C-alpha cells in the first residue's frame, strides 16, 4: 500500500504511529513495532505519535507494558489528539520525552465499560473496575507526578488539556515549537 | 372474556411478562378488589417468565398492601420475578400445580448498560441492592435464611411445584378434583 | 362470534401455537367452564403446532385439575406439546379426525441459550427433566412404560388418527356423520 | 380497573413520561379539578421517567389543581418521576416500602448535531433543565438544590425508607394487611 | 373521554407533532367550537413539539378567522410552530404555565431535498418566505420588529415563560391556583 | 359525533391528507352522498393536502364537477400537485382560501423510477405528457389562462400565495378573517 | 495499487494530498508523509494539494501541528474543495506559499459537532467546544490576517470564498494560473 | 491488478481515463495522474478519455484546473459518455483536441445539488448555487463558444448531444473516426 | 501489508502473537507458526505473547497441543490481557518461561458455551460440557498447580488476576520489569 509504505519507512526511523482507537488490532501492532525496534537497536528511542481517541484499558496497557519493558527510550508524541487511552499512553513516555505538539488537546476521563449479566457476574465486573480504574488512576498519578485524588477528582468526567495545559498537569514534559 | 369471569370472581392474572406494563394492571386489579371486598381472598393465577425488579415489587408491594389475602397459584410458570411474586402470597395460601415450574435466580441485566466506571458502580451497587432486596424478600416469605437463597439463586434453580413446597414458595401443591 | 358459540356450548378451542398468551386463554376458558356446569363436560379442539413446555403443562395441569371431564379432539394436527394436551383428555374421550396428524416428539430448545457450563449443566438438566415429564405424562395417558415413550419421541413420531389410537394418544377415531 | 381508580380520583402515571403520557395526565388532573376542586387527586407512579418538558407539563398542571396532589410510588419513580413524586403535597406523597426512587441530572437521549453555536444553545438548555430540575426538587424536598446538582450528579438510587429522609416523600406506606 | 370533557367547555387541544394529520384535527376543532359559541373563547393548550409551516398556517389562518378569541396556553413546551401558534392567541389572553418552554427558530427542511439547481432555487425561495412569514407572523403578535425576530430566531431562542411575556409570546405567567 | 362528522353534515368535505386511492375513494362517496342529501346547497371542500396522485386527481375533480352542488373549495394551508388542482376545480364565484395558505402547482412527476423496454417507456412517457396536457388543460379552464401559459409557469415548482394565487385565477377571493385577534 | 503507485511517485516528488475528508486516518497518513519528507530532505517545499471537504479538527490540528513544526515550508493548494480543515489547512500553509487554484472554493465555517449524554457532559463538552472554536478563530484570524471579530461573525454559518475572494480574505497568498 | 495494470501501462503512454462518476477520490487519482504526467514531460499531450456520467462540480473543478494548469494540452476524448462534470472536462480540454469518439453521447445539465438545514443555512447554499451554477454556465460558454444566455436556456434539462451535435454546439473540436 | 509485515519479521526472530479473540483461524495461524518455527530451529525458544479475550477451547486446545509438541519451549507472555483461552495458553507455556507483563490481567473462568437442539442432543452436549469442563480444569490445575477444586471453585465465574496474583497462583512463572 502507500499507507503501509510511509510507515514502513517511518519504522525505519524508529517512528512509530498511534494512530487510531486502541483495539488490540492496533495494540498487538504497536507492541510488535516496539518489540521489533527494540531487537534492531535497543539504546535508540522510538518516536511513538499518539492521534488516538482513546481506547481498550488492556489493549493500551500491552503497549504500556511493551513501552517500558523496551530498552529504547519510547519517546511520546501528542500529535492532535489522546484522549483516553491515548493520553496514558502518551503519559506512558520516557519522562523527559513526552512532548505535545502545541495544538494537540489532551483527554483525560475514567474508564468506559459495561455491566451485563447477572448480578453475580456484575459484582465480579465491578469488583474489577474498581481494581482497574484504581491502577489507571495510580499510573497517571504516576505519570504526571499529580497525587491519585487529583487524578480521580479531574479524571471523575471529561477533562480537557490544551498542550500548555497538559504540560503544567504532567502529561508531557516539553511542547516542541520548530 | 373469561378474564371478565375470573375478576369477577376475584381471580387477578398475571399470565404474561412482568413488564411495566403488566404490573401497571396488576396493581389495578388488586386495589379494585380491595374496594370491592376488602376482606374476601384475592387469587393470582402466575404462568409469568417474570424480568423486571421495579415492576416485581410494584405487584409485590400491592399484593403486600391489600387487605384481602393472596391466594397466588401456580399454572406452569414462575421464573423469578414471578416465583417472588408466588411466594409472596399468604401463608396457608401460594398452591400451584403439580407440573408448574418455579425458577429462582439473582437479577440480571438485560444486555449492556455503558457509562464510566462511577456510573457502572451505582447500577451494580444496584443490582446488589436488587440481589439483597430479592433475598430478602424470598426470605420472609419462603423461611429461609437470605444466605441460604443467595446460595440457592446463584444460577437458575427450577424448583418443581413439589420441591417448591419443600423450599417454601409455595405451601400445597394443588390436587386435581379430577382424576381423568 | 362462531368461537363464542363453541365456548357457550363448553368447547374450548386451542387452534394456535402453544405458547404463554395461548395457555393464559385456555386455563381462563377452561376454570370459567368449571365454574358454569362443573360436571358438563368440557370438549377442547386441537390443531396446534405445539411448542412450549410450561405453557403445555399449564394448560395440562388445568384441564386435570377441573371437576369437567375434558373430552380432547384432535382436528388436523396435535404437534409437540399439542398431542401430550390430545392424551391428556378423559378415557373414553379423546377423539380425533381421521386424517388428523399426532406429532410427538422429545423437547427442544428453540435456538440456542449461551452461557457458562454450569449454567448449560442446569439447562441440560431442565431439558431432561422436561423430557422425563413429558414422558411420564405421556405413559399414564397412553399406557405406555414411559421407556417405550422415549424410545418412540426420540425423533418425531408422526401417528395417524389410527394408529394414534393403537398408541393410546387417543381412544376413537372420529366417525363422520354424513358420509358426503 | 382504571377507570374505577379514576373515578375514585386516582390518576396513574405508570408508563414513560413522554407527549403521549404528559398530554394525558393533565388531561386527567383537569378533570378531576373540575369535579371536585377541593377533593385530592392521588397520583399513582411507577414510571422510568424521561422527558423535561413533559416533566413539567405533568408538574406545573398538578401544582396548577386546587385539589391536593397525593403521590404515590409503585415500583418505581426514575428520572421525571422522581421529580413529579416529589411534586406532590405535604403531607402525602407516599411511596410503598419497596419502591425505587431514582434522582438523576437530565440527559440528552442520543446525539444531536449541529453547528457549535446551535449546540451552545442546547448546552445552555440542558443546563436551564439541570437547574429547573434541581431548583424543583429544592423546594419541595427542602435540600439546598446545590445538594441537589451533587446528589443528582450521578444515579441516586433512593430505598422508599430513605427517599423518606431525602425530602422526596413524607411517609413510607404501611401495609394495611400483614400477610 | 378527559378529551371531550375539554372539547366541551370549549378547550381545543394541540399536544402533539403539528402535522397534517394534526392540523386538520384542530382546523375541525376550531370551526365546530366557532359554530357552537361564536361568541365564547376557545382555549387552545399547546405542549407541542412544532414542526410543518403548511400545517403551521392552516393552524393560524384558523384560529385567526375564527370570531371567537383564542386563549392560547403554553403546558410544558411551544417549539417552532407551536409557538408562533402560542402567539396566535388573542391579545389580553395568551397564558403560559410557569415552566413552559418557548421554543422559536427559524424554519428548516427535515433532511435534504435533491433537484436541479433550478429546482432548489425556488426550495429555497420557498424556504425564505417561510422564513419572512414566519417572522412577519410572529411580530404582529409579539409586536417586535421582524428583524428583530430574524436576529433572535437565527438559532434556536428557548424562552422561558417569564421570558416569553418578556418577548411578547404570551402576555402572563399563569399563576397557580393553590401553592401545593 | 367526530368534528369531520359535524363538518360533513354542514356539507362540509374534507380533503387533509395525500392524495392518493384511499383518499381520493373517501372524497367521492362524500361528495356524492352530499349530492343525494341536497343536490341544491353547496358542497364545501376544505383543502390542506400535499398533492400526488393523478388518477386520484382527477378521480376527486370529475366527481366535484360531476355533482350539481356547487363546490366551494378552500385552502387552509396547502394545496400541491394535485390538490392545486382541486383548489382551482371549485365553481367561480368560490373557490376561497386561507390568507397564509400555500398553493403548489408542478407538472406531473413518477415518483420512483419505473423499469421497463423502451417501447414500455415510450408508453409511460406518452402517458406522463398525457397527464401533463391533461393537467395543463384542467388548470387552464378554471383558472382562465393559456395551457401555455401553465406550462410554463409549472415547468418547475410555482408556489403561490394566496393573495397571487388569486391574481393566477387559482381561487377567487382570499379568505378575510371574521375576528381581527 | 495504481492511485497509491501515482500517490508514491507524487511523495517522491514531495508532493501530498489532502484528498478527502480529514479523518485520523487521512491526517495520520499525511502526518506520516510531512515527517517521512521531512526526513529526506528538511529543506525542499512539500506541497499539500487540498481537495478536502473539511473533517476533525482534531485530526487537522494533527497535520497543521506536523505542517508547522516540519523544517520544510508546507506549500498548500486549493484544488477544487477546501471546506472545513481543509481551507484551515489550506490557510495553515507557509506564507507566501497557500495557493488556490483558480476555481478552487473555500469554505469557512465554524466547527460542528455534537453534544450527547448527562447534563454534566453536555457542560463540559460545550465548555470544550468554546475552546475549539476560540483557537479555531484564532488561528483562522492568524492565518488569514483577519481579526478574530471579523473571523467569528464571517464564519457564523457557511461562508464561501472562491480563489479571488480567498485571496483578498487571505486564505491563500496566490492564484496560479499557468 | 489486471485493470491498474492496463492503466498503469497507458499512464505511460500518457493516456488518462475518467472513466466513472467524478467523485473525490477519482477526481485526486487524475490530478495526481496530470501532475506526474506533467513532471515527466512538460511538453506531450495527455490523453483523457471520459466516459463519465458526471460528478460533484468541485472534484471536476480540481480536474480542470489541473488540466489548465498542466503544461501540457490535455487532449479529451468523449468515449461512449461525457455527461455533467464528463462533458464539463470534455470541454475543458485543449482547444482542437477536443474529440468525440463518434458514438459518444454529451449530456450538458444544470448542477444537480440538495438544500438541508436551517433557512438561513439554505438560503447561503443557495447563494452559493447561484454561484456555481453562474460560473459552470460561464466555463461552458468559454468552452463550447456558445453564449452564455444559451448554456442557461440550454442546460436548464437534461439537453443530450451526440458526437455530431456536440462538435456543432461546441464541446468538442473533431470527431476522430479511425 | 504492514502489520504482517511487522509479525513475519518477528516471526524469524521466533516471536509470535496470540493477539485476538482464539478462533480457528487464529489457532491454524500460530499452530501452523509452532510447526514452522519447530522445523527452523527445534533448540530455540517461540516466544507466544498473548493479549487475548479468550476463545474457542478446541482452537486453543490446538494451540496447547502443539505448543507441547513442538520440540521448542514455548515462552508464553501475558500482554495486557490473558482471559479465558488466554490464560489457558499463558499458563500451558513451558514451567519456567510463562511470562506476566507487570500490568497484563489475567482471566480464568470456566467455559462458555451454548445448548440447542433436542433433549437428547442436549444431553450429549451437556454431557460433552461436563467432559470439556474436567478437563479444562485438570490442565489449569496441572499448569498453575493448584488443585482441581480450587481451580473449579475459582473459575466458577470471572476470577481477574493482576500480574502479581497470577504468579501468586501459578499462571505465570515471573513478572519480568527490564
Ligand atoms: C483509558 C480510559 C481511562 C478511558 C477510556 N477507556 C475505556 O473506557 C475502555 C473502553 C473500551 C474501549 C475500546 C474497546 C472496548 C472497551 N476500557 C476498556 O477497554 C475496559 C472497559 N471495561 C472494563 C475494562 N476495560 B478510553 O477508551 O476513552
Ligand atoms: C426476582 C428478580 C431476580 C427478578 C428477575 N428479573 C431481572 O433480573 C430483571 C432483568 C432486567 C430487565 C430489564 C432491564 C435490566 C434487567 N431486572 C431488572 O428489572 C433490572 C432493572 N434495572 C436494573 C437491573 N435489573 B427475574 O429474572 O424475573
Ligand atoms: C412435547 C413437547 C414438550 C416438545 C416441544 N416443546 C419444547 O421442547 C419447547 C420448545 C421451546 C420453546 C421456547 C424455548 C425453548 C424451547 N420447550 C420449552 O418450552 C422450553 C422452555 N425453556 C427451556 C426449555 N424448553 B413441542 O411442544 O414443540
Ligand atoms: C427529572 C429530569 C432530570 C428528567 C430527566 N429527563 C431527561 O434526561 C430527558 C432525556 C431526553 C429525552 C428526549 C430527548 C433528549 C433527552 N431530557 C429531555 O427531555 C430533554 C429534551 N430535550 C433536550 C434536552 N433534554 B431524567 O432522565 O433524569
Ligand atoms: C415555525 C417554523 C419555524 C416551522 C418549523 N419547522 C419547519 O421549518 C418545517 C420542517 C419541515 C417539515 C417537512 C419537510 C421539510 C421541513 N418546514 C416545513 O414544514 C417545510 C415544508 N416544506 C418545505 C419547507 N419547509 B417548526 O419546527 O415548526
Ligand atoms: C396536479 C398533478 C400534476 C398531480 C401531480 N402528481 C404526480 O406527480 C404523481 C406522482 C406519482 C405518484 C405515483 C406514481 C408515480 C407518480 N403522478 C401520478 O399520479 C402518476 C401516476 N402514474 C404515472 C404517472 N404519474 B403533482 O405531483 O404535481
Ligand atoms: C473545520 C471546522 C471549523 C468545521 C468542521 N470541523 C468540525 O467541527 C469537525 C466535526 C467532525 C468532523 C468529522 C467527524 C466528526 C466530527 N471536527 C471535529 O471532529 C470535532 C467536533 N466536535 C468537537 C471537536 N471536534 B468541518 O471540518 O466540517
Ligand atoms: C456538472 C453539473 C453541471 C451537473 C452535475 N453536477 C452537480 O451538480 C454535482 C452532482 C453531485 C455529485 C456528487 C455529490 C453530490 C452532487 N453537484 C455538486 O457537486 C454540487 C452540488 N451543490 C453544490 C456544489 N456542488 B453532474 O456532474 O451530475
Ligand atoms: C476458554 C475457557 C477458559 C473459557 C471460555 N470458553 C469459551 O467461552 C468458549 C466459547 C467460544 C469462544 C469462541 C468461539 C467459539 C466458542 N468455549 C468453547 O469454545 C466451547 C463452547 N462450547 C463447547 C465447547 N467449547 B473463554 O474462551 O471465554
Amino acid at each position: 500500500s502507500l499507507t503501509d509504505s510511509v510507515y514502513e519507512r517511518l519504522l525505519s526511523e524508529r517512528i512509530i504511529f498511534l494512530g487510531s482507537e486502541v483495539n488490540d488490532e492496533i495494540a498487538n501492532r504497536l507492541c510488535a513495532q516496539i518489540l521489533l525496534l527494540a531487537a534492531e537497536d535497543a539504546s535508540k528511542d522510538i518516536s511513538l505519535y499518539i492521534n488516538s481517541p482513546g481506547g481498550s484499558i488492556s489493549a493500551g496497557m500491552a503497549i504500556y507494558d511493551t513501552m517500558v519493558l523496551a530498552p529504547c527510550d519510547i519517546a511520546t508524541y501528542a500529535m492532535g489528539m489522546a484522549a483516553s487511552m491515548g493520553e496514558f499512553l502518551l503519559a506512558a513516555g520516557t519522562k523527559g520525552k513526552r512532548y505535545a505538539l502545541p495544538h494537540a488537546r489532551i483527554l483525560m476521563h475514567q474508564p468506559l465499560g459495561g455491566v451485563t449479566g447477572s448480578a453475580a457476574d456484575i459484582a465480579i465486573q465491578a469488583e474489577q473496575f474498581a481494581v482497574i480504574k484504581k491502577e489507571m488512576f495510580r499510573l497517571n498519578a504516576e505519570f504526571t507526578g499529580q497525587p491519585i485524588e487529583r487524578i480521580e477528582a479531574d479524571s471523575d468526567r471529561d477533562r480537557w488539556f490544551t498542550a500548555a495545559e497538559a504540560l503544567e498537569y504532567g502529561f508531557v514534559d516539553h511542547i516542541i515549537t520548530r | 372474556n373469561p378474564y371478565n369471569k375470573l375478576f369477577e370472581e376475584r381471580i387477578i392474572f398475571l399470565g404474561v411478562q412482568v413488564d411495566d406494563a403488566s404490573a401497571n394492571d396488576i396493581m389495578a386489579q388488586l386495589l379494585v378488589l380491595e374496594s370491592l371486598d376488602p376482606d374476601r381472598d384475592i387469587t393470582m393465577y402466575i404462568n409469568s417468565p417474570g424480568g423486571g425488579f421495579t415492576s416485581l415489587m410494584a405487584i409485590y408491594d400491592t399484593m403486600q398492601y391489600v387487605r384481602a389475602d393472596i391466594q397466588t397459584v401456580c399454572l406452569g410458570q414462575a421464573a423469578s420475578a414471578a416465583a417472588v411474586l408466588l411466594a409472596a402470597g399468604t401463608p396457608g395460601k401460594r398452591m400451584a400445580l403439580p407440573n408448574a415450574r418455579v425458577l429462582i435466580h439473582q437479577p440480571s441485566l438485560s444486555g449492556v448498560i455503558q457509562g464510566q466506571f462511577s456510573d457502572l458502580e451505582i447500577q451494580a451497587a444496584e443490582i446488589e441492592r436488587m440481589r439483597t432486596l430479592m433475598e430478602t424478600t424470598l426470605a420472609r416469605h419462603t423461611g429461609k435464611d437470605a444466605g441460604v437463597i443467595r446460595k440457592d439463586t446463584d444460577r437458575d434453580k427450577i424448583l418443581t411445584a413439589e420441591e417448591a413446597k419443600d423450599y417454601g414458595i409455595i405451601d400445597t401443591v394443588l390436587e386435581y378434583r379430577k382424576l381423568s
